[PDB]
């Protein structure tokens, strides 16, 4: 005959909608979810009477605020991307290489193994958005499907290709907040128009795109002025609880006998303009400790394509 | 409401002229920077200060000024 299916997006508000077992989900409704898989192109039958689907396609006006409530303000191809993504993902295994969990090789993953692995030692970050800060407590108690499906979302990742580990670490990062005080102020100043400061605080305090090192970030800038003019601009005080550089591939020779600052680095192997392979790095007890997608190696010695750079936290005030 | 004129920088150290409004998305700049570049979407993102631009995000919320400079960053493939 017929069967009523409860259609929510948030898990607690519900629509009825009452369905024939003459045409398939897709039809008379939409693309749904039901227990995680998707049966948009099944018949609907007496099993999934009286139960809950998440709907994805077509949503109503209602379930669409809703939506832009638990996820922000996403466009309306986001929830079908992240509900595919996410049973997509199902096999994916999170390894745990000496004491610390990884993320197996599969799909030319190793890009989001470099972003998790990183901000695994971001110990300080919240998330603003209610669904992926949810997600992101559950991949700190042990199940990171919900989190890797809405970075990837979030990200614009296609499924099974390489990206970028870098540019989806920063963006993640746009979405997050600092849990303590950090503070940076930079100084412009123009012979024309005069000197100005400029104050951020937060986060945004923490990570920069541009440079990677400290002493790049601490160096003066310049560049064309609104009047015509040379501008410059100079870091004048930095307070933050780590530091988070990025830049392009760039070969270093890192070493444990100098006993550099920085406590994680991401790098890049191959040539930029080619597919290449990204591994996660730490520095612990006079070794790095090298964890490409599930399985970890240790070096004292390593000439390699660095991109992003985690330093300590930043105490420092100049002129 | 009148556009402004802000600055991109290839990887080669080019800067461009680009005639954009605050309202509009981050993506319509990266439209207009693909077609003067000859680079697709995919394969660049922008960042301003430091910060990257979120596609879907207008420009205003970045605080872009007349001549401010946007950088240009390859997307890289790993
Ligand atoms: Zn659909
Ligand atoms: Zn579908
Ligand atoms: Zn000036």
């Amino acid at each position: 005959l017929t069967i009523e299916v409860l259609v929510t997006v948030d898990g607690v508000n519900f629509r009825t909608v009452v369905l024939n077992n003459k045409n398939t989900y897709r039809s008379q409704l939409g693309c749904v979810f039901f227990n995680g898989a998707d049966i948009s192109d099944t018949i609907p039958d007496e099993k999934q009477n009286g139960h809950s689907l998440y709907l994805a396609d077509n949503l109503t006006a209602d379930e669409t605020k809703a939506l832009k409530e638990l996820y922000g303000p996403v466009d309306p191809t986001f929830l079908h991307r992240f509900y595919s993504l996410k049973a997509a993902v199902h096999g994916w295994k999170m390894v745990v290489c000496d004491k610390v969990r990884s993320l197996k090789l599969s799909d030319n993953n190793c890009y989001l193994n470099a972003v998790i692995m990183t901000l695994d030692l971001l110990k300080d970050i919240k998330f603003v958005i209610p669904a992926l800060q949810h997600a992101f407590m559950k991949h700190k108690g042990g199940d990171s499907t919900d989190f890797i499906a809405l970075i990837m979302a979030y990200g614009n990742c296609t499924f099974g290709a390489p990206d970028d580990a870098s540019r989806l670490l920063h963006t993640v990062l746009a979405k997050a907040e600092l849990c303590c005080s950090a503070r940076m102020v930079w100084r412009e100043w123009c012979n024309v128009c005069g000197i100005k400061d400029v104050v951020l605080q937060g986060l945004k305090a923490c990570c920069y795109v541009g440079v990677q090192t400290v002493e790049d970030l601490r160096a003066r800038m310049t560049y064309v002025c609104q009047c015509g003019g040379e501008r410059h601009r100079q870091l004048v005080e930095h307070t933050t609880p780590w530091l988070l550089l990025s830049g392009t591939p760039n070969e270093k020779l890192v070493t444990t006998s100098t006993a550099p600052d920085f406590v994680a680095f991401n790098v890049f192997q191959g040539i930029e303009t080619a597919v290449g392979h990204y591994v996660h790095a730490r520095l612990k007890g006079g070794l790095i400790l090298k964890f490409d997608s599930g399985t970890v190696s240790k070096t004292s010695d390593w000439k390699c394509k660095v991109t992003d750079v985690l330093f300590p936290g930043q105490k420092y005030s100049s002129d | 409401m009148e556009p402004l004129s802000i600055l991109v920088r290839n990887n080669k150290g080019r800067s461009s002229t680009y005639e954009v409004r605050l309202t509009q998305t981050v993506a319509h700049l990266k439209q207009q920077v693909s077609g003067l570049e000859g680079v697709q979407d995919d394969l660049f993102w922008l960042t301003f200060e430091g910060k990257p631009l979120e596609d879907q995000l207008p420009l205003g919320e970045y605080g872009l000024k007349p001549l401010s400079t946007v950088f240009m960053n390859l997307r890289l493939r790993g």
